[PDB]
DNA sequence: CTCTAGACTCGACCTAGCAGATCTCGAGTCTAGAAATTCG
DNA sequence: CGAATTTCTAGACTCGAGATCAGCAGCTGCTAGGTCGAGTCTAGAG
């Protein structure tokens, strides 16, 4: 693909104009990585290809790539002799080549030898293949050549043949850069940023390599636990605990720490304590509840790594201590400080009391009243809960009725067609992005403030890293505040000017997370604004910015608002066996509080053929 | 040029039978003292050994020393089409890739001539190790393959014990454990029938009884098999070719940490 | 201390193989009136029921009435081991989970011994109710034999309208009908060919002959068959073990509403 | 109405198999004379004829002449079934839609009826010529087939050459070289183990063995096959049926390539 | 007034998919080899 | 006792579903759905 001749080139060429980065490669991967530049440009696709691929024995003959040539072997010898792609040559290791070996010649193997039932699966055929290993007393029964598993590997290459593989050095080097390239698509033109590199986010080569045995690691217990195999797991996490263990006295983290928030993502600990996260889940779910009782206290203990993770052991002590391990005398101190801490907010709270609720109103824990008695409260106003019908599947009969047409749906258009037939005929849904988008288009540049360090560390950021902390708008209080009263003062005609002009000034500029599907077309959001104005949006974006990371989503999916008719029709899609969440009306009852138009949108249960009853 | 006449064709017929599927490729070592054939399987676990003498020929004559590599199953697809009272007139010339195989009628009506291909093999000096056996069994081959065969089911490796009692044959699998052991002939003069057992130490070993059934094919050729056992030593298996010689079955015991992992 | 001795080892081995292909495990009722077993079929449509008498064993002896969960199909291949004159000695111990075989040759050469593994099985009890039936007849073993396998290759649904003068077992199918008419023979000096039929109501129904072929299965343990019939109640299918025991099979009639589905 | 008793009932059944692995369909001209079939093979390239004369039959009338057809894979599986010393009289109705059965027993105690499907099929009369061969051979027939499977080891196709003191069976197939000739000997006074060969002019054709192996399968009709060949003439292999009649067997030669070219 | 068994409810509880082609595979079926059997 | 016949059993061929791959989806939260222990209502008996 010319996609990737490009990518993997500009990744590169990109990844060159940092002196950190040549700072923390030696001169002997700098010559490994010129040695590439200096390679034949229809060499590159071949290394490229193989490098986003799995990394097994396979054998060209199984390989296609023809966009090189029918015949590119002499790039094969090239780039062999470049001392990348290591062919057959060095292979003395029987299971690399039973894996590259396949199951019919593997049969056919197994036929030409006596060994028990051959005939069975892959795996169990290889390891018995393996305990063939087991000899040199019968093989030196005559002369001694205990290489009986050579000439099983050299029956199988005369099976197999050739092979290629690559050394585990180039692999190693090239996934530090595209991780240094990463840190937390050519096509992509980014936005007007320029760029704020200040601080190194580490402190050492030596550090860096710890996260790459890491990420290597987190990405294998990722697929541990679609596995069901956490055992595996653990033991290596206890050595990563281990490895935690021994760096648990290093001044590395202290320096993140000293970073941000923002740039806390990730840190020494942090990374182990997200492994020793997962361990935790990893405990529970092999019920070894108490032990990730124990974690999440060491855990609790520490707060400043991702201030957002101290709430979540919370809710761990009560999951722990009510649904499997019934242990009240902690778990009513754990609620207690659960719905004080102040990373515990919104809907990560708003559970907890209704958890406090539920849980005092057992019998169980129904003596413990009097521990009881600090209960906050969040009286809700339920929003008018317009409960309508419509076809399910979803399925839609959208149009005439003369066209019952199937055409496969969702929940909105069975609201989307009751409420445009009752004059609201734009708004499609859309949650909180749009506010968002609202937010983006008017506040860009303030939003994209720059001079602050590593704003835009990348050469490819549009996101400023701190737009999930609140440190964004602390940063900025005052900035934003004039410019977000401007707007809570600017008329619709204003509204405009921004939506349309920072729509044109980042058109094809990565907006960030911004949705220009949101807004249709430009003069419908300009459209839009004429219809919005002051406290209606600007209310929202006071609640957005501190209250980040747990705020997201949650808001009225629908939109419907009227283009021409400036009132909109606001909705939560709900329905039967279905209910507001705790933080859900919490969007809704300030909105309800600034007379927002928000319609709780029931929607009773219609099938195909219910309205063939009538 | 070699030329071998043997009466008794169901002999040659018989010995392929074993030889069949247990080797499929050897050098056929011919000298003028006699056949001796010796060679090696492809999983390296078992040696076969025949000592077939000149005396047992009915006419035998070997002018020079011959050692020639012919396929196995293309022999064996040819004794299958002889009677088993044909007389066998085996004619190997010096250097023409031509074993003239004769089977002559007893009726002496039919005449029956068949020539293969030669193919070219390799020798490696096998070595013998002669070595004393403390635990010697001599017992008739038919019930020799019922036990071997009927241990097969029930698992996949046999603990031999040399007991002086009786000799025990124990197997061990899923399915439970079943031992079986006999008792010393006494009284039954019958040399089908003995069970004369030679004691010297008991020794526990331990193999493969993927092998046995292999090993069991020659029970047409004797009615009695002999055993030998000593510590850490292969098992030997010798059937008695009447007078014309011996064949035995070597087989080396299985390590006992195969078992271990 | 359960013990059973029977010399006749073939009846024995004759039982095993004919539960085999019906039932997976059962349970053994053993008492010192005898051994007796219950067990409905795994494909939970027949059932099979079993009882030896204690004194048809040459030598019979039961402490207390045990009732043992067994793997019924790995019983066999132990008892394949088993020769056809060998003097079995089913033995149980205490409370432990293994039974004891021995096989003895009738020359007092080989001695067989081997040992099984027992599980636990729940002892679920049926009610037997004891009436007369409507078409009874003793017939042949080896007669019907074929019958339920020639007629195999017509159909699977026979509709028997037993009669006055001998049988009708018709059948049918895509390919035609099967229609064997046997008659009723009284005047037979053994009584190994007596095909005497007692009437009282004739009955017309149906059955699979999946089953019927299965039923067939217990052909060497006698030759003469009581099989009879009533309307809506099981089929009986009764073997005389010899003067040893008897083997009675049941199976339900086929309801010919699913025949005009 | 046909009816046709034959006591030999084991000649009648064991024509079947010969006819089953190359006809299915076939139609039985039947006349005051005997029975007679006449079929082209389902390869279209060998020709087998069938012809039994009317006084074989202990029993036999037919007043009117029919040309009728069954599949012979269905006769022959009901055929499986009847015994070999049985009393059959195979009799079918002037209007031709069924056959009936009318197997009986040598102690005339079971007697079973069987209907078969009759069907229709277009009667191809096709003209054979009679015509003098040019070697003529008669040699039993169960050594005939013995040759047979030996050659087709080797290839599928066998010389075959009339020679002065026998033929020359030459088989060339990958493998090897397969070459049998018999002595002729006509000394014996056995002439079922005997061989006598007419010279008229020595000729020399190949046939394919799949056909041969098929022809084969007639051996036991009688224990000698006369072959009778002729240039560019299809070989005959005819079986002599007792006295009750004959059966013979055509196939084509085939056509030599220039494969020396 | 109180204790207990059954139906309605409601709120908690858990799990799969993303995207089309591609092999790969895993059970299902047949027929020749293996073997008991059995009769003149 | 040998050979035929039949049966038994394993090796070969078919099919349809399971797993994977690559250039991109993962945004993960709303929706659907099967579940469960406790609360609640009611009918019959004391």
């Amino acid at each position: 693909h010319p996609y990737y001749l490009r990518s993997f080139l500009v990744v590169l060429k990109t990844v060159l104009e940092n002196e950190d980065d040549m700072l923390l490669f030696d001169e002997q991967e700098k010559g490994i990585v010129t040695k590439f530049y200096q390679l034949s440009a229809t060499g590159q696709k071949l290394y490229v290809r193989l490098f986003q691929r799995k990394l097994s024995w396979i054998k060209m003959t199984k390989l296609e790539y023809e966009e090189i040539a029918l015949d590119l072997t002499p790039v094969i010898e090239e780039l062999t002799n470049a001392g990348f792609l290591q062919t057959e040559s060095e292979l003395q290791e029987l299971s690399e080549v039973l894996e590259l070996l396949s199951a019919p010649e593997l049969k056919s193997l197994a036929k030409t030898f006596h060994l028990v039932n051959p005939n069975g699966q892959k795996q169990q055929l290889v390891d018995a293949f393996l305990k063939l290993a087991k000899q040199h007393s019968v093989c030196t029964w005559g002369k001694n050549k205990p290489g009986i598993g050579a000439v099983i590997l050299k029956r199988a290459k005369a099976l197999a043949g050739q092979s290629v593989r690559i050394c585990k050095g180039p692999r190693a080097v090239f996934s530090r850069i595209l991780l240094l390239f990463s840190l937390t698509l050519g096509r992509m033109e980014f936005p007007s940023y320029t760029i704020n590199r200040k601080t190194h986010i580490f402190q050492d080569r030596d550090d860096l390599i710890r996260y790459a045995a890491a990420t290597h690691m987190l990405s294998d217990i990722s697929s541990a636990m679609a596995n069901g195999n956490w055992e595996e797991a653990k033991e290596l996490a206890q050595c990563a605990k281990r490895d935690w263990n021994r760096l648990k006295n290093h001044p590395s983290l202290r320096c993140h720490e000293d970073l941000p928030l923002f740039l806390r993502c990730f840190t020494v600990g942090w990374i182990y304590t997200r492994i020793l996260s997962r361990f935790v889940e990893i405990l529970q779910r092999l019920h070894m509840y108490e032990e990730a009782v124990r974690e999440l206290e060491s855990l609790l203990s520490q707060r400043i790594y991702c201030p957002d993770s101290r709430g979540r052991w919370w809710d761990r002590l009560a999951l722990n201590l009510h649904q499997h391990l019934k242990r009240l005398e902690p778990t009513i101190k754990c609620i207690t400080e659960g719905l004080a801490d102040p990373e515990v907010r919104t809907g990560h709270r708003l559970s907890l009391y209704q958890r406090a609720v539920r849980l005092r109103e057992s019998p169980s824990c129904k003596k413990f009243k009097h521990l009881f008695q600090q209960l906050p409260e969040m009286a809700v106003q339920d929003v008018k809960h317009v409960t309508i019908t419509g076809r399910l599947c979803f399925v839609m009969e959208a149009g005439e009725a003369a066209d019952p047409t199937t055409v496969l749906c969702s929940v909105e258009e069975l609201a989307l067609a009751h409420y445009r037939r009752s004059g609201f005929d734009q708004g499609i849904h859309g949650e909180g992005s749009t506010f968002s988008t609202l937010y983006g288009l008017l506040l860009w540049d303030i939003i994209f403030m720059d001079g602050i360090p590593d704003v835009f560390r990348n050469a490819c950021q549009a996101f400023p890293l701190d737009l999930c902390t609140d440190s964004f708008f602390t940063s900025r209080r005052p900035a934003l505040e004039a410019r977000l009263q401007l707007i809570h003062d600017a008329p619709e005609e204003s509204l405009r000017a921004w939506v349309a002009a920072t729509w044109h000034e980042q058109e094809g500029r990565v907006a960030s997370l911004v949705s220009w599907d949101r807004f249709t077309s430009l003069q419908q959001a300009q459209d839009l604004v004429s219809c919005l104005g002051g406290p209606v949006l600007s209310g929202v974006c006071r609640h957005l910015a501190a209250d980040f990371r747990h705020c997201r989503g949650g808001l009225p999916d629908l939109v419907v608002w009227n283009s021409q008719s400036r009132h909109f029709k606001l909705v939560e899609v709900k329905g039967p066996n279905d209910r507001l969440s705790h933080k859900q009306m919490i969007w809704l009852a300030e909105l309800q509080k600034l007379g927002a138009e928000v319609e709780v949108c029931h929607v009773v249960a219609v099938g195909a053929k219910s309205q063939s009853l009538s | 040029m070699f030329e071998a006449r043997l009466v008794q064709g169901s002999i040659l017929k018989k010995v392929l039978e074993a030889l069949k599927d247990l080797i499929n490729e050897a050098c056929w070592d011919i000298s003028s003292s006699g056949v001796n054939l010796q060679s090696m399987d492809s999983s390296h676990v078992s040696l076969v050994q025949l000592t077939l003498r000149s005396e047992g020929f009915d006419t035998y004559r070997c002018d020079r020393n011959l050692a020639m590599g012919v396929n196995l199953t293309s022999m064996s697809k040819i004794l299958k089409c002889a009677g088993n009272e044909d007389i066998i007139t085996l004619r190997a010339e010096d250097n023409a890739d031509t074993l003239a195989l004769v089977f002559e009628a007893p009726n002496q009506e039919k005449v029956s001539d068949y020539e293969m291909k030669l193919m070219d093999l390799d020798v490696e000096q096998l070595g013998i190790p002669e070595q004393e056996y403390s635990c010697v069994v001599k017992m008739p081959s038919g019930e020799f393959a019922r036990i071997c065969r009927d241990l097969s089911h029930i698992g996949d490796a046999v603990v031999i014990s040399c007991a002086k009692d009786g000799v025990k044959f124990s197997a061990s699998g899923e399915l439970g454990n079943g031992n079986i052991k006999l008792s010393q002939t006494s009284n039954v003069d019958k040399e089908e029938e003995a069970v004369t057992i030679e004691m010297n130490e008991p020794v526990q070993l331990t193999f493969a009884l993927r092998y046995l059934n292999f090993f069991t094919k020659a029970t047409p050729l004797s009615s009695t098999v002999t055993l030998s056992m000593s510590a850490d030593v292969p098992l030997v298996v010798e059937y008695k070719i009447a007078d014309m010689g011996h064949l035995k079955y070597y087989l080396a015991p299985k390590i006992e940490d195969e078992e271990g992992s």
